[PDB]
């Protein structure tokens, strides 16, 4: 009974309130009230039709008579003079903390629980007679023809479906018979606002679960299909159409670990024979439901085959048969269906066709899963994931590694294929592996399904594949685009044809596809390679004497395509392939396809003719290694036929980013064991772990080969110019190199480059005083990327070598691209801060201020300058700092010398370029310590007697006081205070540039 | 039907049952979730199990409890489903992908449930761990980096044993972060893992049972973590914040850095600490907005909650004897603050006002902490306050707003310190008098500090009559001595004050609470008439009816005395639509608080009604809008329906002059606009008579309910706050003598409009002050209705 | 921006307009801004050309200099060039070219009113326009504008047939306007125009029989209070 007890006054469901005179005085008095409602009702829809206001203020009236019943909801929430308990807390309440409440909240906390025990009692009911009563007046008026009025009504006949027991069939029942009539009594408005309901929330959701009704229903918003004269039609499309994505049935014995339901079971002995009961009403109230919708669909099929012709709504049929003879959970494969799906092919229309076959590919797709699953519908959701064909395989077998690797280069006695995306391996072995059979079959099924597949294949003529591949070109001229739906499809003509049902010969599908390659037209060419994507997508399909058929057709047919004679439109194409098919099919399903792009009869080597062509392969060939990433790479060949010399750039920088993808496929550390594995990653030398990705060997020799035949001819360009640079060998490897390197900075690689900068990558690249002006030319950016290169992944022991190879002492080498180094450094600083030894945080230091003084290169001076700042940033401990300050302003301080010789000296002397530029960036280093420290006045004033000069450090020590005072300015009302010194005043000359005087 | 008992469940778990129950309970939950082969409602199902897993169920935690009562799930079970979203060969046959909604959601789903089953998975099995790693190991691979990730992260049980733990696999994680440069992809995975690992330790570690196999896991300088591992993330962190700004919900990813401080080996990681807010300091600074003001703002947040976090746990677990060295010492809460503090000044600056809330939160966490520092927090705070209201910002809009934020959420602290709750009388008299009628904003940021001073204090009279009092002369020349004192660069430790003068300050800043009343009633009426528009309407009336709760007899007694005068006596009332809210509903919470005086209020607002209706008000009908002839019959109207409505068994009184009142309402006034509103005259009074609810809401009860006057911050932090002699609330019941005026009325009005109806069927169809008087009698016998609506029962029928 | 002032538009006194086989049919409420002020001196519905009428829902002000504006451009740009006065269908064209200016013009927000601009040239016969602020108009056989708007627009489908004679269409107009009503109804709170037959009554001369008198005629107070006793 009564659980939730909210001081109900005539006693807690005691009937103490039965026999209480007070109890039925009350209700006698809601009884009068509501027969007066429908008295007034009634008298108003006889005598005044034709108002809004009467009707609005009647139809509150009653969202109130049927809802303030035990509580109050309509005023429940208006701000009243109780404070909020929701305010309240926001004040009161710290997180972490236990109600930290002041007397006040508590208060109302607690109003607040009783109010909300009142509104827990379920006000849900049985209808009281004159409730039916008033709920057949409030939908007569969600059913009138003012929108002032059926729209409110609507809104109140909601708040009374919460309230009212199946009052949803009440509603219905009402509706379809009125609705019924307001299409026989013609184009009513009635029809339109009938529509407006079956889109309310709280009914176009019970309407998929209506069996019984649904099947009347839809028979007439068909009818409706008719703007006869209203935005009718097309509420009846999306109503319609809203209905098919809903509704189904589940069969499936809920795969349920038993001890789902076990814990609660209660000790009565069987007393729970009741449940094997429900078991089965719930079984054949579902068994009713499903027989409907099957009532439904060949109610329907006759309305699309016998009907002549209906117009385009022979839409909702086909959209709906088809998540329907393809559902499971039971549906009994309809052959007439099947029929009328693809006879209507014949209204040519470009949806419809692209739509017979989306339904064509699932009604299969259901029929194949039967005979897969062995009619056992419940192993689809159980993860002992059955196919007959699907084979599990044990990976930590004493000998697996040499396995796979030596079995993922077999091509021609197959023995296991992973379609998809191979998972595992590539880390480390051990788990098991699902893979999937060769040859694989095709299965038997019951002869009511069998004969559903022989009235397609009886279906799919020469004539027919010819007329629906053919429109999927021309509705595709618009778009480009590939889907796969498309391929899935092929796939399955495929299984159909040598299995039995459709007997049209592969040789069909071979002149159907050479058929739609015209060179010219694109969405043509793209059904063309649609058609070769599906025939290798048709080995899980018999015949090793058609899989040889074919691939013999695909020789041969790459051979006319792509030897020769190739547009951006087709590589647009085929790339497309690439990027796809490895993934969606092991491709050593076919000896002659992928051993046909790794046919590298393209990439010559010197510029005295025309050198010949093209990425004629190279971007092809590896948008397919990069779809494998592990399985075929065998490549012996490929390493040692690579370019490098090529004179074409198309061709350099493509060669470049096919070793960076030959190189991610050897890089994969897959290990023996997990064991084997952690034990590696246990000792590592970084407390952290193993390199992942670590490029094997063999391969770091081929790279640091390839940088020291680059060292071999510097001989080459002894002294040649710009333009008898770009046609030597050194030019060609070096620009290889390059476009190499920048394709291995982005992306997965990067910990795959870092061993090589230290000794290979940074003394290159810095292939620069090797002419700035040759890289204007062939356009290169080395600058960008050796400085890019600051920023990266790098590992605890390689930022030690790295600090080591900046701060260089052969450094004194290089020239103005000394301020190149100087901001690889600002960039490293900025990514390895906070993970550099203070070892290293010096080593860098020291080598930043051995700059501010280096003789010649003004240039640097000031670079340095600017980058010691970022370091005396992260600087706040007060030792290390106030040492320095002292051991710049030692070169200058007071007046050391007088006048006359400070401006000699401001022009000339380095030894005090420096001091001031170092004792700047101290400064500028600095920029908002919100109250000042004392330091700084006290040393900008040893730089003012200096920024009174005109000279080159007298100038760079006005740079630090402008540069000062600007970043101050804010917080200069106040900065002024702390400048005793009238050496205020000091600091007035400081910026000047042309235009003031 | 299995849906709706579920919920019923859901329904009852507001009372209590017996853990052997539970076992049962969560046990359908957790495999009732991994169904398969069905529609199903999981967000529900995944929903009660967390529910009854519950680590914080008012401080309970059912987590151990039901570990501890032999509760144990299937891990095979849910690592298969998970797994269903991994490549399968032939791909005609593959379910789940990523990528797509529907599917990453359930994913999300699964993943989460697993999170919350993961203690329950057999602390016995020693080869679960080891063996489920070697598994998820092995799948890993580019392709599936996104699914296999996460599952570690909530299918794998933090085991640690003998020869396997589970910190075994770090090595590992820090392999593939380390590798990639910052990924928002990947290190979400590897923070919440390190990190809620690293949580478990400590929570293992204290009071419990300080093993679940091994106490062979060490803490030390950095947590469970290297020395290169600590190094590593906080340069990554730094990359996060300076450079790429990859990070989600921060909660998860600064739990690695919070729980791998250790009390007694603090020091090498504060140096770490130090590093990474000096870096980070410039890119906090008001003038350097960017793509990282967001991730350093959502961090030194979700660090502070993150810190404070585990202290309020520690401080709860030295409140069962256990100290442990491991915990943090004053001296930590200390060395936070020196920290984030210029940090948390800047950011409360920032130019966006969200990214600004983040930064200014950060005080009334830090102060929780009672550091040592307590005062450097409060010293800038009301510096920048007492600037602003002495109009030193007028230039600058932000620092004006800005330091009333920073002073709100932080008063119920300074109602504390001794020293400085002396200002508080000032700073609040302050506001007050300042409330602009032009500046929506500025005064939506000053009643905020209004009522919180007000939340947090009784407006009481304090002085034994002591005769030095006065405000000047006693308080004010202690408040500049105290000011000029921290302005010239001197903090408050520095501050010097004889024990008698500062308590003699306080006392007497307790007298100014008269004059400053009439100053808010003035600024109130002059607010009746602005644009001020609903959010901030509110908020207006919870600080006039908190100001009230918060007053002792003596105070309120005056206050009621100059609402019930300027009400009558007002020049306020003008301007075309006015906030009539503001002024009414103040009125009823007095009548609440005071019963007597309705008696009195409402025959003068009858009175004064008749008044108004027979000189022409509601004469000129209009639908759409409230004629401004009629403003002031609409005021006394709201105020008798807003006062009515708490009046309670102080209306049995004048029940029959009302009634009588009523139905003259009825007879004389036909006007739609109007008719919405006398019809809740009605509603007002029978919802007053028979509903059931609270009627004393004061800070400290009856005037004398003495916990003496040492009662400051109102008990919020002491824990007598809640025994059961403080919380004495009054509450109205309705009496046998109320439910029967009660019903006299309902059928009383029920019938007057029944008649007044049957009537009008003679029907004129012109008139249309026909259609306007039916649908008056059907508002009044609507709200007639309602309110007296607590009286019905559903079930009748039945019976 | 242009959909704020549609906005202001949908609040603001109801008006509405019907089409007959034999004349037009305009009418507004006239909410008295207080019971001091005299209505008689302020007009909703306004004479554009003597065949041509025009009337509003929404800002006042703005009908106004939009009225004015509007018979200035019916003489500068047709009467002063042809010696006819202008067809509804180009009349109406050139107001909303003027609102539509108001719209694509920088430093000026749109007109608050939509407009219902009823009238009868030699050649296209009878017509009923609307026009509103976005410069858009559409031809209309009956419609309504304002808060009313929807309740009306919804009665005029129900009651109207293409056979109604102009009596009848006030009648109707009469009906609509009694249920949407804000304050009194009577002729003083009523403004209603036609678009009849010519009335010579109304030219002010006798002497040329080729010119016959305005088809505008505005109800008297009188003419209103009459037709609503027989109501």
């Amino acid at each position: 009974l009564d659980i939730y007890t909210c001081n109900y006054y005539f006693g807690n469901t005691t009937e103490e309130k039965l026999q209480n005179p007070n109890y039925l005085n009350v209700h006698r008095v809601r009884a009068r009230i509501g027969h007066f409602f429908h008295k007034l009702y009634v008298f108003l829809s006889t005598n005044f039709e034709n108002n809004t206001n009467m009707f609005q203020i009647l139809l509150h009236g009653l969202k109130v008579w049927f809802t303030d019943l035990g509580q109050e909801t309509v005023f429940n929430e208006d701000p009243n003079a109780f404070i909020d308990v929701d305010f309240l807390e926001n004040v009161q309440s710290l997180s972490h903390v236990n109600e930290p409440f002041t007397r006040t909240n508590f208060a109302i906390r607690a109003n607040s629980l009783h109010q909300s025990r009142v509104l827990l009692h379920s006000t849900n009911r049985k209808a009281s007679k004159l409730e039916n009563l008033l709920l057949v007046d409030i939908i007569q008026l969600a059913t009138s023809l003012y929108p002032d009025i059926y729209k409110p009504a609507q809104g109140t006949l909601v708040h009374c479906m919460k309230q009212l027991v199946g009052s949803y069939g009440v509603v219905i029942n009402k509706i379809i018979p009125s609705l019924e009539k307001a299409i026989k009594d013609h184009d009513y408005m009635k029809i339109q606002v009938i529509l407006n309901v079956l889109l309310i929330k709280k009914i176009h959701r019970k309407l998929m679960t209506d069996y019984k009704d649904i099947g009347r229903l839809i028979f007439l918003l068909i009818e409706c299909c008719r703007v006869n004269e209203l935005e009718i039609g097309m509420y009846a499309d999306k109503i319609l159409t809203d209905i098919v994505i809903g509704i189904k049935i589940p069969s499936s014995v809920c795969v349920i670990s038993d001890q789902a339901f076990l814990p609660l079971a209660p000790p009565d002995g069987t007393i729970n024979l009741q449940v094997e009961a429900v078991k089965l009403a719930k079984k054949k109230k579902r068994e009713y439901y499903l027989s409907l919708l099957v009532d439904l669909q060949d109610k329907l099929l006759d309305k699309l085959d016998n009907e002549k012709d209906m117009g385009w709504k022979i839409r909702m049929f086909i959209l709906r048969f088809v998540t329907q003879i393809q559902s499971n959970l039971e549906s009994k494969p309809d052959k007439r269906a099947v029929f009328s799906i693809i006879s209507q092919i014949s209204t040519k229309h470009p949806e419809i066709i692209h739509l017979v076959v989306k339904s064509l590919l699932s009604t299969c797709n259901k029929i194949i899963s039967l005979s897969d699953y062995e009619y056992d519908i419940t192993r689809a959701y159980k993860n002992e994931f059955n196919p007959s064909f699907v084979e599990i395989l044990d990976t930590s077998t004493t000998s697996f590694p040499k396995t796979f690797t030596e079995e993922m280069n077999n091509f021609d006695n197959p023995k296991y294929f992973i379609d998809l995306r191979a998972y595992v391996g590539w880390l480390c072995w051990g788990r098991l592996m699902y893979v999937m059979s060769p040859k694989a079959l095709k299965l038997n099924l019951r002869e009511n399904e069998l004969e559903v597949l022989k009235t397609a294949g009886h279906l799919l003529t020469r004539e027919f594949l010819r007329d629906v591949t053919m429109n999927l070109v021309q509705d595709n001229e618009t778009r480009g685009v590939f889907s796969s739906g498309n391929v899935s499809f092929f796939s399955l003509v495929i299984l159909l044809i040598s299995s039995g049902f459709c007997e049209l010969n592969m040789s069909d599908l071979f002149e159907l596809c050479e058929s739609y390659y015209n060179k010219d037209d694109k969405a043509s060419m793209i059904m063309s390679v649609e058609i070769v994507a599906g025939l290798v997508c048709g080995s899980k399909f018999m015949s090793v004497s058609d899989l040889d058929k074919r691939d013999t057709f695909i020789e041969n047919f790459l051979a006319k395509c792509l030897d020769y004679e190739l547009n951006h439109d087709a590589f647009e194409i085929w790339s497309t392939l690439a990027w796809w098919l490895p993934a969606v099919v092991d491709l050593r399903r076919s000896k002659t396809f992928f051993c046909h792009f790794i046919n590298a009869d393209g990439m010559f080597d010197r510029e005295s003719d025309a050198a010949t062509h093209q990425t004629s392969k190279i971007y092809m060939l590896r948008s397919i290694l990069m779809s494998m990433e592990f399985r075929a790479p065998d490549v012996g060949k490929l390493f040692d036929e690579l370019v490098f010399d090529h004179p074409y750039d198309q061709v350099r920088q493509a060669v470049a980013k096919l070793l960076t993808t030959l190189v991610q496929n050897q890089s994969n550390p897959s290990i023996s064991d997990p064991t084997t594995l952690l034990e590696a990653e246990r000792n590592d030398p970084d407390g952290l772990g193993l390199p992942l990705k670590s490029v094997p060997e063999k391969v770091d020799a081929y790279i640091k080969k390839q940088f020291e035949i680059i060292k071999n001819l510097e001989d080459s360009v002894v002294g040649l110019n710009p333009q008898q640079f770009i046609k030597t060998d050194y030019f060609y490897r070096t620009s290889t190199i390059f476009y190499w390197i920048k394709e291995m900075a982005r992306g997965p690689n990067k910990v795959l480059l870092v061993p090589y900068l230290v000794d290979y990558v940074l003394p290159f690249l810095i292939g620069l005083v090797k002419h700035k002006d040759v890289c204007a030319l062939a356009s290169l950016d080395p600058v960008r990327l050796y400085a890019g290169l600051g920023y990266m992944p790098i590992r605890k022991n390689h930022v030690a070598a790295i600090v080591d190879y900046v701060c260089s002492s052969n450094v004194a080498l290089s020239s103005n691209q000394t301020k190149l180094q100087l901001a690889f450094i600002q960039h490293f600083l900025s990514a390895e801060l906070l993970q550099l030894t203070e070892e290293e945080k010096n080593k860098i230091l020291e080598f930043v201020v051995s700059n501010l003084y280096n003789e010649q290169f003004v240039e640097v001076r000031v670079r340095a300058a600017s980058i010691l700042s970022d370091i005396v940033h992260n600087w706040k401990e007060e030792q290390p700092l106030l040492s320095l300050i002292e051991r710049f302003a030692k070169g200058l301080d007071v007046n050391k010398y007088t006048s006359k010789e400070r401006q000699k000296l401001s022009k000339t002397d380095i030894k005090i370029h420096g001091n001031v530029l170092g004792l700047g960036a101290i400064i500028s280093a600095f920029p908002y310590v919100f109250p000042l420290p004392p330091w700084i006045p006290k040393n900008l004033s040893n730089l003012s007697s200096w920024a009174r000069t005109s000279g080159m450090t007298g100038n760079a020590a006005k740079n630090t006081i402008s540069e000062f005072k600007k970043v101050r300015a804010d917080t200069w009302k106040f900065d002024r205070a702390s400048f005793n010194t009238e050496e205020l005043e000091d600091l007035e000359g400081v910026l000047w540039r042309s235009y003031y005087a | 039907n299995v849906n709706h008992w579920t919920n019923e469940l859901k329904n009852c778990l507001h009372f209590d049952f017996p853990v052997a129950l539970r076992k049962s309970l969560a046990t359908v939950y957790y495999y009732l979730s991994l169904v398969q082969g069905q529609k199903v409602y999981r967000q529900m199902h995944v929903d009660m199990f967390e529910r009854l897993v519950s680590l914080d169920d008012d401080r309970t935690q059912f987590t151990e409890l039901l570990q501890k009562q032999g509760l144990l799930l299937d891990h095979q079970i849910m690592l298969n489903f998970l797994c269903e979203f991994l490549p399968y060969p032939d791909p005609d046959y593959a379910r789940y992908e990523l990528s797509s909604k529907e599917d990453l959601q359930l994913f999300r789903l699964l993943l989460k449930h697993a999170h919350n089953a993961k203690p329950f998975f057999d602390k016995s099995k020693e080869s679960l761990l080891v063996d489920t790693m070697n598994f998820l190991l092995s799948s890993l691979a580019p392709s599936t980096m996104m699914a296999v990730m996460p599952i570690v992260t909530s299918v794998v049980p933090y085991h640690y044993h003998i020869h396997s733990k589970i910190i075994d696999y770090f090595p590992f994680c820090y392999s593939i972060w380390s590798s990639v440069s910052a990924n928002v992809a990947i290190d979400t995975h590897m923070y919440d893992f390190v990190g809620s690992i690293s949580k478990d330790v400590h929570n293992k570690i204290l009071s419990s049972e300080h093993e679940k196999d091994v106490v062979g896991v060490e803490f030390g300088e950095f947590g469970i973590f290297t020395d290169d591992q600590m190094t590593f993330m906080f340069n990554r962190l730094q990359g996060h914040l300076r450079t790429d700004g990859q990070i989600h919900s921060y909660s998860r990813t600064v739990k690695p850095f919070v729980y791998a401080i250790n009390g007694s080996k603090k020091d090498r990681f504060f140096e770490k600490l130090v590093s990474l807010a000096k870096a980070i300091e410039t890119f906090i600074h008001p003038s350097n907005n960017g793509f990282w003001t967001k991730p350093n703002a959502k961090f030194v947040h979700a660090f502070i909650k993150s810190y404070h976090g585990r202290v309020k746990y520690e401080e709860d677990i030295c409140a069962r004897g256990v100290t442990n060295g491991i915990c943090l010492t004053s001296f930590c809460h200390e060395e936070i603050v020196e920290i984030f503090l210029n940090i948390i000044s800047l950011g409360s600056q920032n130019k966006n006002p969200d990214i600004a809330n983040y930064y200014i939160s950060c005080f009334a966490y830090l102060l929780e902490l009672d550091p040592s520092n307590a005062y450097l927090i409060y010293d800038k705070i009301l510096i920048d306050l007492y600037d602003t209201l002495a109009d030193q910002f007028i230039n600058s809009r932000h620092r004006i707003i800005s330091s009333l934020k920073q002073f709100t959420r932080v008063i119920r602290f300074i109602v504390m310190d001794k020293l400085y709750r002396v200002h508080i009388t000032n700073v609040l008299s302050m506001l007050v008098s300042k409330l602009d009628m032009n500046d929506t904003n500025l005064t939506s940021n000053l009643i905020n500090g209004i009522v919180s001073i007000a939340a947090f204090i009784p407006i009481q009279d304090l002085t034994g009559e002591d005769d030095y009092i006065s405000f000047e002369s006693d308080t004010l020349p202690l408040v500049q001595q105290h000011f000029y004192h921290i302005k010239c660069g001197e903090s408050s430790k520095t501050f010097r004050v004889d024990d008698e003068l500062l308590n003699n300050a306080f006392k007497a800043s307790t007298t100014v609470f008269q004059s400053m009343l009439k100053v808010y009633v003035e600024k109130i009426f002059q607010l009746v008439d602005v644009d001020l528009e609903d959010s901030l309407v509110t908020k207006i009336n919870q600080t006039t009816m908190i100001l009230q709760e918060s007053m002792d007899d003596k105070i309120f007694n005056y206050f009621a005395s100059l609402l019930n005068r300027n009400f009558w006596s007002n020049d306020s009332f003008k301007e075309k639509d006015p906030n009539y809210e503001l002024v009414t509903i103040p009125l009823a919470a007095l009548v609440r608080r005071n019963n007597g005086l309705s008696k009195e209020l409402v025959r003068t607002l009858l009175f004064h009604i008749k008044e108004q209706i027979k000189r022409g008000a509601g004469s000129v009908r209009s639908t759409s809008e409230i004629q401004q002839r009629d403003v002031k019959l609409v005021l006394y109207l709201t105020a008798l329906n807003d006062v009515l409505r708490n009046c309670h068994e102080s209306l049995l009184e004048y029940s029959d002059e009302l009634i009588t009142f009523m139905k003259y309402l009825y007879d004389n006034v036909t006007n739609p606009p109007l008719d919405v509103i006398t019809s809740i005259v009605i509603h007002s009074a029978l919802a007053t008579l028979c509903t059931t609810e609270i009627t004393d809401c004061r800070l400290f009860p009856e005037d004398s309910k003495i916990p003496e006057k040492d009662r400051w911050g109102g008990l919020q932090f002491d824990p007598r706050r809640f025994d059961k002699q403080h919380l004495s609330f009054q509450w109205h019941v309705p009496s046998s003598d109320e439910i029967t005026l009660s019903i006299s009325i309902l059928e009383s009005l029920s019938e007057y409009c029944i008649n007044n109806v049957e009537e009008l069927m003679k029907a004129p169809r012109h008139d249309s002050e026909y259609g306007d008087m039916i649908q008056k009698y059907v508002l009044v016998m609507t709200h007639t209705l309602s309110g007296s609506s607590l009286l019905f029962d559903p079930d009748f029928n039945k019976y | 921006q242009i959909d704020y002032a549609l906005t202001a538009v949908k609040q603001g006194v109801t008006s509405l307009g019907i089409k007959a086989t034999n004349g037009v049919v305009i009418a507004t409420e006239k909410k008295s801004s207080s019971p001091l002020a005299m209505s008689e001196t302020l007009s909703k519905v306004s004479l554009l050309t003597p065949d041509i009428g025009a009337v509003y829902s929404g800002m006042g002000p703005d009908y106004r200099v939009l009225v004015d504006k509007s018979r200035k451009v019916a003489h500068t740009s047709y009467k002063r060039i042809y010696g006819e006065y202008p067809p509804t269908k180009l009349l109406v064209s050139e107001v909303a070219k003027i609102m539509q200016e108001a719209t694509q013009s920088g430093g000026v927000r749109p007109f608050g009113v939509s407009l219902l601009i009823a009238g009868h040239d030699e050649f296209n016969g009878f017509s009923l326009y609307q026009v509103d602020p976005s410069g858009s108009y559409f031809p209309w056989k009956a419609t309504a504008i304002g808060k009313g708007s929807v309740a009306a627009k919804t009665f005029l489908e129900k009651r109207w047939n293409d056979e109604l004679e102009l009596e009848d269409a006030i009648h109707i107009a009469l009906l609509t306007l009694k249920e949407s009503v804000e304050g009194e109804f009577n002729g003083d709170t009523i403004e209603l125009a036609i678009i009849g037959d010519e009335n010579p009554d109304l030219l002010g001369y006798t002497g040329i029989p080729t010119d016959k008198g305005p088809r505008f005629r505005k109800l008297t107070s009188q003419e209103i209070n009459d037709r609503l006793e027989a109501l």
